[PDB]
C-alpha cells in the first residue's frame, strides 16, 4: 500500500464530461506519510532504474501536453470534430442489442449519496442515506 | 453637530490658494496638488524636483517651512514605481504644515536632502533600511534599524511579518546563530473586509 | 528604456566597481579572520568571498550591479569596523544547518516540499 | 542624463529573500471568488497575488497549526492582472494568472411570475 | 508508526522528527552536544538527572517548548529507570566516570548500572539501545576502567542483543578530558572529535542497519602520544594512576567493526579543530 | 463527571486523553495533568425545567446586565423543552 | 583613540539599550555614532496586520514613559480620518490625563538625568509621586501603564466615582515636591557645572536639525503646540510656555522643572470645568455601545460584534496628526486605505531626530558630558526604533 | 516495435489544414487497416500540428506536420508505421 | 457534505505484507524497494494498471508511462467505454460536444439510459432551467425516474 493524496491535498489536473481541464490547488498537505501520487511512481521508476524525465509539477505537466495538448488549456472547451469519420466507422462491425430494458444504477435519492471511497466513508453521507430510507 | 467632526472652510481656502501658488511658480516639477477634507495641502512632485522644491519651501519667504518633521515612504506594489517618498513640513512663522510627495521604484536613486534639511539624514537612512530606496549623495548610508548583515527591506509590502531567518543560542558553537524561520504557532490571517461598500463617495468607476 | 543610473551607465563601468569591492574584501578577509578569531581558514574565508560574487555573476543590468556593490560596500564597512560580531561573521557559514536533500528521493522521503 | 538599458528588469539579487522562495514556488493571481455566503460584491474587485500551500504540523506541546513556510500569510493586491504579473516577474516567480469570472448579465421580469402559459409562473409568493 | 510520532516539518527547532530518547548521562560532555542535536530537529528528550536542577540548566534551551523533559533518577532505583523510559523509543546511555568514588566505583558506573538501563529498557519495551563503550575496552587492561568497560559491553548485548554498541577513541572537543588534560600537566592515539561521535550516535538511532551492531568512532589519523603532546603544547602557545594508564593505551585497531564512515559521517581532523578546543589556554606528524 | 481511562488518566470534559502507545503523557510523569472536575454538561442538566403560563419566554440567563443577551424562547412544541442557547436553561409551558 | 559606551548604567534604568561608537583625543570628544535598532520590534509593519482598534496599544509602548499621550495623538489621527469628533468630557479627561502623563514623563526625565549624573537621591522621593499617579491611571484603566484608554472617539470608561477628588489630594502638594527637588539642583553649583553651557545648540540649527518641544524652547524658539495648533480642549485652559536663553542643557532641566509646575496648573483647571455627558462618540459605527444596550437591542449586539471582530473602516485618506507630546512632537503618518485595517503607520518620534543630533551638540565637550546631553534630550529607544 | 500513434492539430489554423484533410478522407481507411493501433486524434487551438510515434519500452519520436499537404502527412505516417 | 469522508479511514503509512500474511507499517524505502524488484522482474503483459474514479492526470501519464517502460500497455480503467470504430481515437466520440451551457441553447433533448439527477445533478439542474426558461422539450429512454 502507497498512500496517496487526496483531491484537498494536491494540486491536479481533471477534465469533466465537456472536455475542459481543471486543476485543483493544495488546502492541505497529504495526512501522515502520505504523498503526492504523481511523485510516489516518479520515486518508484528511480529506484527501479526507469527513471521517468520529469521532477516537478510543471514538467510532468509538460509532458501531459506532449500526450494532448487539451490537458494543459486549463478553464477552456477545445472542440473535437469528425463525427462522420466515427460514425463511419461504428458501422463496420454489427453488434446486436441486448433485449435488457435500460435500467441506471441510481433510481431513487438513497443511491446518490455514496459512490466512491470518500463518500462511502463520510458520517454525514451515512446519516443521509438513513435518513430517506427511515 | 456633537458627533461630526466640523469643517474649517478658511483654512481649506487659504491652502488651496497657496497650493496654486506653489504650482505657479514651480511648474517644472509639480504634477498635482490636492487639499484634503480635514485640510491638509499636498504637493505631488517629480523626484527631479525634491531639492528645488524643498529649498523654495524652506527659504521663500511666503512659505518658510524651516521644520522637517518627518520623511517616510510608502510601498504600494501596484504601481510601475512601487515607492512614494513623503516630506511632512512645518512653517513656524504661518502656523502651517505642507506635504511634498514624490516617488521612485527600487533602481531608480532620489536626491538626499540632508543639503536642505540636517534632519534628513536619518529618516534617509531608516527609508534605506526599510524599504531600500537609494538616496544619492547621502552622507553616510547605512542601515540604521534591522540587525548588521540582515537582508532584505522588511518594511516591503512583500517582505514576511516573520521575515525568513530567527535566532537562537546554540551550544555547539557556543554563539547565537541564525536559522530559517520556524513557528509553533504560524500567525493566523483574517479576512476582515466586509463584502459591502462603506463610502459611496470613493467609489471608483468601473 | 531610458532610465536615471545610480553610478555606473554600462556594465563595463559596473565591473570596474565590482573588481574593486572584490580586491577589498580579498584583502580584509586575514584580518577579519585575526580579529574575530575564527576557526575558519583564510582559504575558506576567501572561497565564501568568491561563492557570493560567482551568484550574481549572471547579472546584465548596469544599476542591479551598483546596488550589488553598495551593499557589498555597506558589508565591509561593517566588518572593517567591528560593527559586527562573531556571530554575524559566521553567519555565511551556515554551521548548525543540517544539509538539505537535494535528490528528487531524498525530498520525496522527508516531506511534500519540492 | 539618463542611460539605456534593454535587459529585462529583474530584482531577485536585490531582494534578500532566499533562493528556495523563488525558484519553488508558484504565484496564483486571481481575482477572489465571491463568498457564497453572501451577496456583497465589494471583494470581488481588486487582483490578488497569493503563493502555493505548504505544510502545517501539529505542535506537540499544544496542537497548535505550526509553519515553516514564510510565504503562508503574503497577499498582495493589485489593481489590474498587468501589474500582478509584472510584479511577479521582476521578483522571478513562476505565477498562474486565472482569468476574472464576471457575473453574466441577467433577464429578470416581475411579469413573468404570472405567465398565461409559460412554464415561469410561479406557484406560491 | 503511531501517529503523534510520525516526522513533521523541515527538520528545525519547531519541527517534529518523531524521535523520543532518554539520554541517561545527558549532563555530561558527551550529553550535552547528543541533547542539543537531538533538539535541534524537534526530539522529544527525557532527561534523567543525578545533578542538582541547577547543572541541567545549559540544556533547557537546546529544544522548543516541552520538548526537554527532566526527571530525578537513582542507578541502583530501577523503578526510576523504568519512569524515565516508559515512553521512549530510543534509549542512550551516556553514564561514565574517570575516576572512582566511595559511593560509586568502575564496576558501579559501567556494569551494573548499564546492565540495570538496559534490562528495564528491554522490559519497557524500548525498540532502540544506543550503548557507548571505549574502544580500547578489554579484559586484561592494566586500567580498571577499560577491564570495566569490556565486562559491560558484554553484559549488554546479552541483555539487549539488538543493542548499538559504539567504542569510541578518547573525544577532544571543548569540555574534553584529552586535550585540556594535556594543556594543565610508544603510545599510538587515534582522537576522535566529539561532533563527529555526536554525530554518528544520531546516525545510529535514524538508520535501522545500526541495530544489534558494534562500531569503533576514531579519528583519521593516529599520532605518536609524544607527537600530540607537543602538538598541543605549540598550540596552546606554552589525575589519577587509570587515567595515566587509559592514556598510555595504544588505540586497538579494529578493522572488523564499522566505523564513522558507514554512518556517513565523515572524521574530523584534529589539527582543523585543536585551535578552538586549545585558544583558551593561550602539525603533529600521523603514523600511515 | 470525570472518568479514568484504563490506563488511569482522566478524561476531559472535551473528551481528551492520550491513548496507550502515546508518548505525549510522559510530560505528566511527575507532575499531574489539570483537569477540571466540575462538568457543565452534567451541572445544567441538575436545572428543573422551568413552567411557564406563555407560548413565548424570554432569557437573560439572570442577573440583567450580568447575564447574556435576552433571547425569546417558544414553547409550542409539547415534545421538549424550550433551551436557552446561551445558558442551557430550560422552559415548558403548562 | 576609539571607545564605545555602554548599553546602559549600572542601576536600574528604562531608557532602553545604546550603542555609542566614539572618537575621543585626550578628554575631547570629536565624534559621536550612534548605534541604534537595538530595541527595533517592527512596530510600524505589526500595525498593517490589526484593525484601527487593535493596533492602539501599540502605541502605549512606543516612549513608553507617555503612554496615554501616545495614544492621544493615534486618537486624534484616526479620528481625523473618521471625521468625528470625541465629546467634551472626553476630551477633558484626555487633557486631564495627557498633563498628568507630562508630570511622569518629567519626573522620569528631570530625576534619571540627575541620577546618570550621579544624584540619586531626588529619582527616589519622586518616583514615590510617579507610583500614586500609576494609581490613577490603574483606577480608569486597571493598568498602572499601558492602560489602553484614550481610543478614537474618546475614552474607555468614564471615570470612577471619587477619582477627581484624590487627583486634587496628589495635586495640591505636588508644587511641594518640585520645590524640594529644585532645592537639590537649581542653586546647586556642582549641578550648574554639570549642565550650564553643555549641549548648546542654536535656534536656527535646532529647526533645521528637526528638534521639538524643549529641544526648541530652550533656545528661545517661542513655540508650544498646545498654543499654536491646539488640540482637544488645549484652547480652553491658562498656561505659560517656559522659555530658555542660552540654548543648553541647564535652561532645557529649568524649561521642563517649569513645565512640571503649569501641568499642575492645567490639572487644576480640568479638575475644575470637568464637564457631565457621554465619555464616547454616541455613533455604534465607530464607538461599541454599553453592554446593557449590547445585551438588549438587537442593533447594538450587531454593531458591537462588528465592531470587535471587523472593526470600523476608515475612509481612504492621509493624515500627518501631530501633538505636543512631553518629549517634544509626537505624531503620526496614518494612511487609510478604506478598510478596517491602517495600510501603513508611520510613526514620528521626538527622540528621533534629538538623538541624531547628539553628534553636533556633543562637540567640543568631554566624555562625561556625553552623559549629561544624552539626558537633556530624554531619549527613550522605545520610541526611536519603533 | 510501434505502440501508439499520437496527431496534434488545430482546428482553425492554415498551418494544419493538411492534416485536417487528412483526417477528413484518409483516417477511417487508416483505422480500418490498422484495427488494433491506437491512433490519438487531439485537437487543440493554436498548435503547430505534429505526429507522434510511441514504440517499444517508451522510445518516442515526433514529426512536424506545419503546413503539410494531405499527401505529405500520408508520407509522414506511411514512414512512422513502416 | 462529503468532505467529512476525508478524516476517515486515511491511508497515512506505506505497508507491506509480513510473515504472517497481514499488512504491516513501513518506511517508503522498503515499499518501493520491494514494489521495484517486481517491476524489474515482469515485462509485457504481465504487468498492469487500473485506474479509479479519483485520479489525476498527473499521476495517470506518470503510471503510463512507467508501465511502458516495461513495454506494458494494458493501462485500464474501471468505467467502460467501447472500443469499437474509433473508440478513443476521437475526443468527439466520448465528450459531451454541446457543452453544460450548451444546453441552454437546445431547442430538443433526448437522454438516453441515464439518471442525470444523480449522475450529475448540476447538469439535471442546466436542463432544468432550459426547461423553465425556454420552454425545452425532454424524452427519455430507459427507466422513469424523475
Ligand atoms: N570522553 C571520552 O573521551 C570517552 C568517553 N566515553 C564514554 O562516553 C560516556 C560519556 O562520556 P562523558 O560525557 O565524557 O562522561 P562525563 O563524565 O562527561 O558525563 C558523565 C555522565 O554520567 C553521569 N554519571 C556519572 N556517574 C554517575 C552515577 N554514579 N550515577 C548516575 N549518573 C552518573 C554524569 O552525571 P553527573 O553530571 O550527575 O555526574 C554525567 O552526566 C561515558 O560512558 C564514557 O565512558 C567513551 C570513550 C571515550
Ligand atoms: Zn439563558
Amino acid at each position: 500500500i502507497l498512500p496517496g493524496a487526496a483531491y484537498t491535498e494536491k494540486s491536479a489536473t481533471y477534465v469533466n464530461t465537456e472536455g475542459r481541464a481543471q486543476q485543483t490547488k493544495v488546502a492541505v498537505t497529504p495526512p501522515g506519510l502520505a504523498r503526492e501520487d504523481w511523485k510516489i511512481i516518479r520515486a518508484l521508476s528511480e529506484i527501479a532504474g526507469m527513471t521517468l524525465p520529469y521532477d516537478t509539477l510543471d514538467q510532468v505537466r509538460n509532458r501531459l501536453e506532449e500526450v494532448s495538448p487539451n490537458l494543459v488549456r486549463y478553464d477552456d472547451v477545445e472542440g473535437a470534430n469528425y463525427f462522420q469519420q466515427a460514425s463511419e466507422l461504428s458501422k463496420l462491425v454489427n453488434q446486436q442489442l441486448l433485449a435488457d430494458p435500460l435500467v441506471p444504477p441510481q433510481l431513487t435519492i438513497k443511491d446518490f449519496y455514496m459512490t466512491d471511497s470518500i463518500s462511502r466513508a463520510s458520517q454525514t453521507m451515512a446519516k443521509c442515506v438513513k435518513a430517506v430510507t427511515e | 453637530r456633537p458627533t461630526v467632526r466640523p469643517r474649517n472652510d478658511v483654512a481649506h481656502k487659504q491652502l488651496s490658494a497657496f497650493g496654486e501658488y506653489v504650482a505657479e511658480i514651480l511648474p517644472k516639477y509639480v504634477q498635482q496638488v490636492q487639499v484634503s477634507c480635514f485640510n491638509e495641502l499636498e504637493i505631488c512632485i517629480h523626484p527631479d524636483g525634491v531639492i528645488p522644491v524643498l529649498t523654495f519651501l524652506r527659504d521663500h519667504s511666503n512659505a518658510q517651512f524651516k521644520s522637517l518633521a518627518d520623511l517616510t515612504a510608502v510601498d504600494i506594489p501596484t504601481r510601475q514605481n512601487r515607492f512614494e517618498i513623503v516630506y511632512n513640513l512645518l512653517s513656524l512663522r504661518f502656523n502651517s504644515r505642507i506635504r511634498v510627495k514624490t516617488y521612485t521604484d527600487e533602481l531608480t536613486p532620489i536626491e538626499s536632502s540632508v543639503p536642505v534639511y540636517k534632519a534628513a539624514n536619518w529618516y534617509e537612512r531608516e527609508i534605506w533600511d526599510m524599504f531600500g530606496v537609494f538616496f544619492a549623495n547621502h552622507p553616510d548610508l547605512r542601515r540604521i534599524l534591522t540587525d548588521y548583515g540582515f537582508e532584505g527591506h522588511p518594511f516591503r509590502k512583500d517582505f514576511p511579518l516573520s521575515g525568513y531567518v530567527e535566532l537562537r543560542y546554540d551550544d555547539e558553537v557556543k554563539r547565537v546563530v541564525a536559522e530559517p524561520v520556524e513557528l509553533a504557532q504560524e500567525f493566523r490571517k483574517f479576512d476582515l473586509n466586509s463584502p459591502w461598500e462603506a463610502f459611496p463617495a470613493y467609489r471608483q468607476p468601473p | 528604456t531610458s532610465v536615471k543610473p545610480i553610478f555606473s551607465r554600462d556594465m563595463n563601468e559596473a565591473k570596474r566597481r565590482v573588481r574593486e569591492l572584490y580586491r577589498a574584501w580579498y584583502r580584509e578577509v586575514p584580518n577579519t579572520v585575526h580579529l574575530f578569531q575564527l576557526d575558519i581558514s583564510v582559504k575558506q574565508g576567501r572561497d565564501k568571498v568568491r561563492e557570493m560574487f560567482k551568484k550574481n555573476a549572471h547579472i546584465t543590468d548596469p544599476r542591479v550591479v551598483d546596488l550589488l556593490v553598495i551593499k557589498g560596500k555597506m558589508e565591509l564597512e561593517e566588518t572593517i569596523k567591528v560593527w559586527k560580531q562573531r556571530t554575524h561573521v559566521m553567519r555565511f557559514f551556515h554551521e548548525t544547518e543540517a544539509p538539505r536533500p537535494k535528490d528528487f528521493l531524498s525530498k520525496f522521503y522527508v516531506g511534500h516540499d519540492p | 542624463q539618463l542611460i539605456t538599458v534593454d535587459e529585462k528588469l529583474d530584482i531577485t539579487t536585490i531582494t534578500g529573500v532566499p533562493e528556495e522562495h523563488i525558484k519553488t514556488r508558484k504565484a496564483r493571481i486571481f481575482v477572489p471568488a465571491r463568498n457564497n455566503m453572501q451577496s456583497g460584491v465589494n471583494n470581488t474587485k481588486k487582483w490578488k497575488m497569493e503563493f502555493d500551500t505548504r505544510e502545517r504540523w501539529e505542535n506537540p506541546l499544544m496542537g497548535w497549526a505550526s509553519t515553516a513556510d514564510p510565504l503562508s500569510n503574503l497577499v498582495l493586491t493589485f489593481s489590474t492582472k498587468e501589474d500582478a504579473v509584472a510584479f511577479a516577474e521582476k521578483n522571478g516567480w513562476s505565477y498562474d494568472v486565472e482569468e476574472r469570472k464576471v457575473p453574466k448579465p441577467k433577464s429578470k421580469s416581475y411579469g413573468a411570475n404570472f405567465s398565461w402559459n409559460k412554464r415561469t409562473r410561479v406557484s406560491t409568493k | 508508526l503511531h501517529h503523534a510520532v510520525i516526522p513533521h516539518g523541515k527538520g528545525g527547532r519547531s519541527s517534529v522528527s518523531g524521535i523520543v530518547a532518554t539520554v541517561f548521562g545527558a549532563t555530561g560532555f558527551l550529553g550535552r552536544y547528543v541533547v542539543n542535536h537531538l533538539g535541534r530537529m524537534g526530539s522529544q528528550v527525557i532527561v534523567p538527572h543525578r545533578c542538582e536542577p541547577y547543572d541541567t540548566m545549559h540544556l533547557r534551551p537546546m529544544g522548543d517548548l516541552g520538548q526537554i523533559i527532566f526527571m530525578d533518577w537513582n542507578g541502583r532505583d530501577k523503578d526510576s529507570i523504568r519512569r524515565a523510559v516508559e515512553h521512549s523509543s530510543v534509549v542512550i546511555n551516556l553514564v561514565g566516570r574517570e575516576w572512582e568514588t566511595q559511593n560509586f566505583d568502575f564496576e558501579d558506573v559501567f556494569v551494573k548500572i548499564p546492565q540495570a538501563i538496559a534490562q528495564v529498557s528491554k522490559e519497557a519495551g524500548v525498540e532502540k539501545f544506543i550503548h557507548i563503550s571505549h574502544l580500547n575496552a578489554d579484559i586484561k587492561s592494566s586500567s580498571k576502567y577499560l577491564r570495566s568497560k569490556a565486562v559491560g559491553e558484554k553484559e549488554v548485548r546479552e541483555t539487549f542483543p539488538e543493542a548499538t554498541i559504539i567504542k569510541p577513541a578518547e573525544i577532544f572537543g571543548r569540555e574534553d578530558r584529552f586535550l585540556n588534560y594535556f594543556a594543565n600537566i610508544k603510545t599510538v592515539k587515534q582522537p576522535v572529535y566529539i561532533v563527529d561521535v555526536t554525530k554518528g550516535i544520531i546516525n545510529a538511532i535514524k538508520d535501522p542497519d545500526a541495530r544489534g551492531k558494534t562500531f569503533a568512532f576514531v579519528g583519521p589519523s593516529r599520532y605518536l602520544l609524544f607527537d600530540l603532546v607537543q602538538y598541543v603544547f605549540a598550540v596552546a602557545h606554552r589525575t589519577t594512576r587509570d587515567k595515566v594508564e587509559r592514556i598510555h593505551t595504544t588505540d586497538k585497531i579494529l578493522p572488523h567493526l564499522p566505523g564513522l564512515e558507514d554512518l556517513g559521517v565523515e572524521a574530523t581532523p584534529l589539527e582543523l579543530k585543536a585551535i578552538e578546543v586549545l585558544r583558551r589556554h593561550r602539525p603533529a606528524k600521523t603514523i600511515p | 463527571g470525570v472518568r479514568t481511562s484504563p490506563t488511569g488518566e482522566k478524561v476531559t470534559h472535551t473528551g481528551q486523553v492520550y491513548d496507550d502507545g502515546d508518548y505525549r503523557k510522559v510530560r505528566f510523569v511527575g507532575r499531574q495533568k489539570e483537569v477540571n472536575e466540575n462538568f457543565a454538561i452534567d451541572l445544567i442538566a441538575e436545572q428543573p425545567v422551568s413552567q411557564v403560563g406563555s407560548r413565548v419566554i424570554s432569557c437573560d440567563g439572570g442577573g440583567g446586565a450580568l447575564g447574556h443577551p435576552r433571547v425569546y424562547i417558544n414553547l409550542d412544541k409539547e415534545t421538549k423543552t424550550g433551551t436557552c442557547g446561551y445558558c442551557g436553561l430550560q422552559f415548558r409551558q403548562q | 583613540s576609539n571607545l564605545t559606551l555602554n548599553f546602559g548604567p549600572q542601576h536600574p534604568a528604562a531608557h532602553g539599550v545604546l550603542r555609542l561608537v566614539m572618537e575621543l583625543s585626550g578628554e575631547m570628544v570629536r565624534k559621536c555614532d550612534p548605534h541604534i535598532g537595538l530595541l527595533h520590534r517592527g512596530t510600524e509593519k505589526l500595525i498593517e496586520y490589526k484593525t484601527y482598534l487593535q493596533a492602539l496599544p501599540y502605541f502605549d509602548r512606543l516612549d513608553y514613559v507617555s503612554m496615554m499621550c501616545n495614544e492621544q495623538a493615534y486618537s486624534l489621527a484616526v479620528e481625523k480620518l473618521l471625521n468625528i469628533r470625541p465629546p467634551p468630557r472626553a476630551q477633558w479627561i484626555r487633557v486631564l490625563f495627557g498633563e498628568i502623563t507630562r508630570l511622569l514623563n518629567h519626573i522620569m526625565a528631570v530625576t534619571t538625568h540627575a541620577l546618570d549624573i550621579g544624584a540619586m537621591t531626588p529619582f527616589f522621593w519622586m518616583f514615590e509621586e510617579r507610583e500614586k499617579m500609576f494609581e490613577f491611571y490603574e483606577r480608569v484603566s486597571g493598568a498602572r501603564m499601558h492602560a489602553a484608554y484614550v481610543r478614537p472617539g474618546g475614552v474607555h470608561q468614564d471615570l470612577p466615582l471619587g477619582l477627581m477628588d484624590d487627583i486634587y489630594e496628589f495635586s495640591k502638594n505636588f508644587s511641594l515636591r518640585i520645590d524640594e527637588l529644585e532645592e537639590m539642583l537649581t542653586n546647586n553649583r556642582i549641578w550648574r557645572n554639570r549642565t550650564v553651557d553643555i549641549g548648546i545648540v542654536t535656534a536656527e540649527d535646532a529647526l533645521n536639525y528637526g528638534f521639538s518641544g524643549v529641544m526648541l524652547r530652550g533656545s528661545g524658539i517661542q513655540w508650544d503646540l498646545r498654543k499654536t495648533q491646539p488640540y482637544d480642549v488645549y484652547d480652553q485652559v491658562e498656561f505659560d510656555v517656559p522659555i530658555g536663553s542660552r540654548g543648553d542643557c541647564y535652561d532645557r532641566y529649568l524649561c521642563r522643572v517649569e513645565e512640571m509646575r503649569q501641568s499642575i496648573r492645567i490639572i487644576s483647571q480640568c479638575l475644575n470645568k470637568m464637564p457631565p455627558g457621554e465619555i464616547k462618540v454616541d455613533d455604534a459605527k465607530v464607538s461599541p455601545p454599553k453592554r446593557a444596550e449590547m445585551k438588549t437591542s438587537m442593533e447594538s449586539l450587531i454593531h458591537h460584534f462588528k465592531l470587535y471582530t471587523e472593526g470600523y473602516q476608515v475612509p481612504p485618506g492621509a493624515t500627518y496628526t501631530a501633538i505636543e507630546a512631553p518629549k517634544g512632537e509626537f505624531g503620526v503618518y496614518l494612511v487609510s486605505d478604506g478598510s478596517s485595517r491602517p495600510y501603513r503607520c508611520k510613526i514620528k518620534a521626538p527622540g528621533f531626530a534629538h538623538l541624531a543630533g547628539l553628534d553636533k551638540m556633543s562637540k567640543g565637550h568631554m566624555l562625561a558630558d556625553v552623559v549629561a546631553i544624552i539626558g537633556t534630550q530624554d531619549i527613550v529607544f522605545g520610541e526611536v526604533d519603533r | 516495435g510501434l505502440r501508439e500513434i499520437r496527431i496534434h492539430l488545430c482546428q482553425r489554423s492554415p498551418g494544419s489544414q493538411g492534416v485536417r484533410d487528412f483526417i477528413e478522407k484518409r483516417y477511417v481507411e487508416l483505422k480500418k487497416a490498422n484495427p488494433d493501433l491506437p491512433i490519438l486524434i487531439r485537437e487543440c487551438s493554436d498548435v503547430q500540428p505534429k505526429l507522434w510515434a510511441r514504440y517499444a519500452f517508451g522510445q518516442e519520436k515526433n514529426v512536424s506536420l506545419n503546413n503539410f499537404s494531405a499527401d505529405q502527412v500520408t508520407r509522414a505516417l506511411e514512414n512512422v508505421l513502416s | 457534505f462529503a468532505y467529512d469522508g476525508l478524516k476517515r479511514q486515511r491511508l497515512t503509512e506505506p505497508m507491506v505484507r509480513n510473515e504472517k500474511g497481514l499488512l504491516t507499517h513501513t518506511t517508503w524505502e522498503d515499499a518501493l524497494s520491494r514494489v521495484a524488484g517486481m517491476l524489474q522482474s515482469f515485462q509485457g503483459n504481465d504487468v498492469a494498471a487500473i485506474a479509479g474514479g479519483l485520479v489525476d492526470a498527473e499521476a495517470l501519464i506518470a503510471l503510463k508511462d512507467l508501465l511502458n517502460r516495461v513495454d506494458s500497455d494494458t493501462l485500464c480503467t474501471e468505467e467502460v467505454f467501447p472500443t469499437a470504430g474509433a473508440g478513443t481515437d476521437l475526443r468527439s466520440n466520448y465528450l459531451l460536444n454541446t457543452t453544460i451551457a450548451g444546453v441552454e441553447e437546445a431547442d430538443v433533448v433526448l437522454l438516453v439510459g441515464t439518471n442525470p439527477r444523480f449522475e450529475a445533478p448540476l447538469f439535471n439542474a442546466r436542463i432544468r432551467k432550459s426547461w423553465l426558461h425556454n420552454d425545452l422539450k425532454v424524452a427519455l429512454i430507459g427507466s422513469p425516474v424523475d
